[PDB]
RNA sequence: GACGAGCUGAACGCGAAUAUCUCUUUCGCCUUUUACUAAAGAGAUCCGCGAGUUUUGCUCACGCAGUCGCAUCUUUUUGUGGGGCU
RNA sequence: CCGAACG
């Protein structure tokens, strides 16, 4: 909407896919992102947890503070959102 | 006003517009108010059935269900949507009102 | 937030400083606030009952179910 | 509006040097500061912590991970320190 | 109006070409 | 990151107004030809019409100008610091 | 429907 800027709402758009989730931990969760906030919190279901030890946990659901993320891993296939096409010079 | 007399909707005129008079002319068949136009080109009783005569408003109204050659023609009688609008007469009621 | 999915089921939430409370969810707030039943420290193998933990003291939030 | 940003989005084209939270060392030209103190730097070099210094033709650096700035000696911070009080 | 019946041009035949319902129809 | 009225030129294109003509046929007037009728088609013409810069003719008008190379309490820019083990 | 020329 008018005020937000265009990655969060590249999040928004990778609803209904699995991604991957660094938090500022160190550990990394893998799953289907359910839906996501402004503050970036957000649900991912079918969860692979990859703990600092490499420690590999299943879990069934997962509510992720943004604030306590660093980053996210998202289909490149989504990397052709109408932003980045729009936005391209060609 | 006065010299238009009224308005007009494109409601009334269901069989009274040009493709009334095209399928009119297409089937030699013409409008009881409407006008005449000379031919464009030039049935077992015992196993067809009259309930109802295949009036000509009816062959007009669909030309090519109920017309045997039909052709040159446009479009039927296709109807515009009825138009619940009535002339509010005086200016002192509020513009949006319930007419009874 | 869909936290609202998660109305009266029984949650793992982790907090601050490598911490987990355990207990069937019974409200949030704007501030991500959470009060919970019968809440299990998973530390100290302790039910700690109905608690509130903060909003930045929720680092994630586990569904075992 | 505050008034130390408001001063420090106007050190465009100074040639400053700046202390990051963790201890890196960045002596380089400010072509710009934002409102949230985000720079970019030119003609810079950045000098890690316990590391040897890289330069870099061009440089971003986050508003708060930002130890500190060290201002230019040469510099009329009287000419800069009016029109803060002035809203635009 | 024309509802199958007769004429289809009046020009070359020498009336007026006007079509009057049978007021004695049944 | 920014400004037209009137004429003739543009070169491209047919809201609602439509008349005439030519041709190929049929039909009707009917002595013949014009001049006509009304059907089918195929073709023209007239009277007009819209937008692009071309300026001719203002009789209007301009340049520190409206715009330049989101601003401290749990969710964002006021970060949880410090140490140390392989 | 409906009128002019010519022969
Ligand atoms: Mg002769
Ligand atoms: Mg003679």
């Amino acid at each position: 909407a008018k005020g937000i800027g265009i990655p969060v709402k590249l999040l928004h758009e990778a609803e209904g896919h699995v991604v991957t989730v660094e938090l500022k931990s160190g550990e990394m969760y893998r799953g289907e992102l359910c839906d996501a906030e402004d503050n970036m919190n957000c649900q991912l279901k079918d969860v692979t947890a990859t703990g600092r030890d490499g420690r590999v946990t299943q879990l069934a659901h997962l509510f992720i503070r943004g604030s306590r993320v660093r980053f996210f891993i998202i289909p490149d296939m989504l990397k052709n959102a109408p932003m980045f096409k729009r936005i391209d010079p060609k | 006003g006065q010299l238009l007399t009224d308005f007009p909707d494109r409601n009334y005129f269901y069989l009274f517009e040009p493709q009334a008079f095209v399928t009119a002319k297409s089937l030699n068949m013409c409008i009881p108010g409407g006008p005449k136009f000379e031919p464009l080109f030039r049935n077992d009783i015992n196993k067809l059935i009259i309930r109802s005569p295949i009036r000509t408003e009816y062959k007009v109204a669909f030309p090519y269900l109920y017309n045997n050659r039909p052709r040159k023609v446009r479009l039927s009688v296709y109807h515009h949507p009825m138009s619940l609008y009535i002339k509010t007469e005086d200016p002192d009621l509020p513009a949006y009102y319930y007419d009874p | 937030p869909e936290l609202k999915r998660f109305m009266d089921k029984k949650l793992s939430i982790t907090l601050n400083a490598n911490r987990h409370v355990s207990g069937t969810l019974r409200g949030f707030d704007q501030f991500m606030n959470l009060v919970l039943d019968a809440t299990v420290d998973e530390k100290l193998k302790v039910d700690i009952g109905m608690v509130v933990i903060r909003g930045n003291s929720i680092q994630t939030i586990e569904a075992l179910e | 509006m505050v008034k130390l940003v408001r001063f420090l989005m106007k050190l465009a084209n100074e040639t400053v040097q700046i202390e990051l939270k963790n201890g890196t060392v960045i002596q380089g030209t400010i072509a710009g500061v934002d409102i949230a103190m985000n720079t970019h730097l030119k003609a810079v070099k950045l000098t890690a912590r316990g590391k040897n210094p890289v330069s870099m033709d061009h440089l971003s650096v986050r508003g708060n991970n930002i130890r500190y700035y060290i201002l230019p000696d040469s510099l009329n911070l009287d000419t800069l320190l009016v029109d803060i009080d002035k809203p635009k | 109006m024309y509802n199958g019946i007769g004429l289809v041009t009046p020009r070359g035949s020498g009336t007026s070409g006007y079509v009057q319902g049978n007021k004695f129809n049944m």
